[PDB]
């Protein structure tokens, strides 16, 4: 009955989990066609960091009191170096596995049970299936902002109203003692993270055509 | 947190008579709790209409520690507490073996009290001296009572006793 | 199974290519050992592009990847 | 708090035979409890006229509380004590084994006596021994009690003994 | 650690009969615990439908220790708490003995009172007198029971009671 | 058993391409060994790196010996050969004996499969000390280590 | 349940909308998801537009909202 029910769900989750992951496969090109984030990674491989934008911020806190400014930018995450760019793989793909123990023991025997069995199996798995919609949805919105605060961090810093990172080289020569040498040690260090400007001459105006 | 007296499911994989005691585990197989397995004991009863399961060694997987909670066992969507197994056991056996020494009995004596008014004499002879002996052992061993003997493949549901944590 | 059909049959297997090769003189399409080019692309089990699987043994069906994602894919629904 | 003898109203699921004492559980189904449910047992009576229900443990959901209320039960659309099933379990069948048994012993013993004033001769065999070890069996026998049985299937009526809070 | 009450696999490589008290050594042949070996004994129960082990004496290699966790026994692929064997050892050896001292009896005091109404006479001296000595031998040697033995090469199943460390 | 006899089979030229005693010094010892690493980056967290072209290390120390080493204690696997075969478990039924035929050849190859693996990693650790005996050899070509300095 | 009847039948449920579309290229009047347009003009329930209803399992037979409001249509009668 409920186990019946139970296993619907496990069972509709995979099935639908196994569709939504063989349609991932099979288009996957435009995904990563879309998805360049090394076209954002910047000269010295680090990872932009991420913005958000708010508009029409009000709130009330209480009677006689409530906060009202145009827009606000939210600094998400301070930008940090990588190694390889990520990709779509991470953020919507989904993990698959099946359940194949079907722990029966009161099997259905009396029409009334095989049709609630079947009726239990049904709901079992729609509601696997519209977990998996919902998965997919918070997998993709995940990536929306991700991507769009990226897409923000490059539209404000040809705005210029962002600070870009400040780097620099710090370079040894043979260093070393008479069992282990390096030839030519080298760190790169940054001094300023990506941060707002508040003064008024900074802001600089755009007119397109 | 077990509220008093809830009714859970289990399935019973251990088959066992009822001529010797000993330890019998199942499985919960959902509910709150999974993974968790119950080793307990039965009673013989007065009267082998039903049987019913003393379980109160409960393991709960996740962390070591084995309480205490008892419980006990019902026939799920029966709602009765019986077996479902051969209760006719030692019934027609005794019954046959005591009718059996008796007529032996019987024949013997009347068919040499008959002889006022060789092989008719040899069927007094052996039906005279067996019986009596049989009728005797037969009465001895008649106490013996039938059996239950539950089944490897069974479930069943469990009514709780008292709360634990 | 059954690779060097319409062949001479199979002769043995290049493991540096880690490929059969039949009787006439060519790479059999069937490969012997798995250390060889693999065109896989779909995949299977769980906490998979994470930490994968947390060995702590929890009661409840609540499993956590090893860099911290939560399954919620391979955990119960109740 | 619940008045000194009020009466709520509840429905038993459980079936079971007056063989075995065990708990027994019943649902408040109405009333200010709701969810609320009770395990208790029963008593055997000397007579198999009526049956009385002994239920004491009552847990209320919302909080882990278990309280132990004691209260008895009437029979509903009866008003009274006893119990709706059979009580002529265990009559006709130790009667009719213990006067077949008699008939037995006295068609031995009165034609073997006749015989004064082959095959009838085996009868009188028969009957003459398998009477006398089956009646005094019929005798060690007879005395089994007649039970009786609650059904799975009946609303009940409880009237209160004591307070509560 | 071990959990309370779990199901391995071994083998029983030493076999002996329900007669003298012995040291008896199982096997365990899979699992995490591997070539550990498993000292007890037997109890016998009242009648032969089954046989149990007492297995307590759990000797694991490598380390000099000892430990004492007491399990028992079951079918393997079975579920089931017989023992394979035979419980008809000695049934007809005595049925048969005391049947003929009996049949002996009767044929010299029957054939003697079959006087009024040389060989054959011999014939009743014979079974007359040695009927009764050997129908009390008989009475005598009724209570052996019928013994069971297991086997050198079957597996079995190993219940645990207890946690170990 | 098959891997031992193969490497009997091919005697003459295994020790023709590992001769050692071409490499050794004129006071009878042993060559150090070198490792050599190309284009190294390392991360640790973030801004935490380090860049650099190439990288040498002494990994065991130049030593007198008496006789060169050959490549017997280096590929020669050990041959134990064991003739018992206990039987706990038997087998009654044809599926039995099914399961025991495709669990004995997956076995049989699992087996293979790990002896193969013990050899390359053997293979791997003979060519790499050879590797660090040229790398020192041509090192000390080049004029990048002092010469071993001998006092009698 | 026919909702493309003496139509192509159904294509599939075009889920942006919320509405299954019949093979003709028609929008069928029939709906697929919860998120879609409905008319909504009567719902049941108790303590509308306070607090919900309180989850406390109380010892009193009314019911409360969460606002403190008490919702006496939803209480039982005495």
């Amino acid at each position: 009955k409920e186990t019946a029910l139970s296993v619907g769900a496990q069972a509709g989750l995979a099935w639908r989990a196994k569709i939504i992951d063989e349609q991932l496969n099979k288009q996957a090109r435009n995904l990563d066609a879309i998805y360049d984030f090394n076209s954002l990674v910047l000269e010295h491989n680090i990872l932009p960091p991420v913005l958000l934008e708010g508009r029409n911020t009000l709130n009330l806190a209480d009677a006689q009191s409530i906060r009202i400014s145009d827009r606000t930018y939210k600094v998400a995450k301070q930008a940090h170096f990588i190694t390889t760019p990520p990709t779509w793989r991470q953020y919507l793909w989904m993990d698959y596995v099946k359940p194949e123990a079907p722990n029966v023991t009161l099997l259905p025997k009396t029409k009334a049970e095989k049709e609630i069995w079947c009726i239990y199996t049904e709901r079992g798995w729609k509601n696997g299936i519209d977990q998996a919609n919902t998965i997919l949805e918070e997998n993709i919105a995940r990536i929306k902002e991700d991507f769009g605060g990226m897409i923000l961090y490059r539209k404000l810093l040809a705005m210029n109203m962002v600070s870009p990172p400040y780097v620099s080289h710090t370079d040894l020569g043979v260093t070393g003692d008479g069992s282990e040498i390096h030839i030519d040690d080298r760190v790169l260090r940054i001094t300023a993270l990506p941060e707002l400007n508040v003064n008024s001459a900074e802001w600089r105006a755009a007119v397109a055509k | 947190i077990i509220k008093t007296g809830d009714i859970m499911f289990a399935v019973l994989d251990t088959s066992v008579n009822s001529d010797e005691p000993g330890p019998i585990l199942a499985t919960i197989v959902t509910g709150k709790l999974k993974g968790s397995k119950l080793i307990g004991s039965f009673n013989l009863p007065s009267n082998a209409d039903k049987m019913v399961i003393t379980f109160n060694t409960m393991s709960i997987p996740g962390a070591e520690k084995t309480i205490s909670i008892s419980a006990y066992a019902i026939d799920p969507n029966t709602a009765r507490t019986a077996l479902a197994s051969r209760t006719n056991h030692h019934y027609l056996m005794r019954y046959g073996s005591l009718f059996a020494s008796s007529f032996l009995q019987g024949f013997g004596n009347a068919f040499q009290s008959a002889n006022t008014t060789s092989t008719l004499e040899n069927a007094v002879i052996g039906l005279a001296t067996v019986g009596k002996a049989w009728s005797q052992q037969a009465q001895q061993l008649f106490n013996t009572p039938t059996t239950v003997e539950v089944y490897s493949g069974t479930g069943l549901g469990i009514l709780f006793t008292q709360d634990v944590t | 199974d059954g690779c060097c059909s319409k062949m001479g049959g199979i002769n043995y297997c290049d493991s540096s290519a880690g490929r059969l090769v039949c009787n006439n003189g060519f790479y059999s399409t069937c490969y012997c050992t798995r250390h060889a080019v693999m065109d896989l692309q779909f995949l299977m089990g769980c906490c998979l592009w994470h930490g994968g699987v947390y060995p702590q043994l929890n009661s409840s069906g609540l499993v956590v990847c090893n860099d911290g994602y939560v399954s919620e894919e391979c955990s119960l629904q109740k």
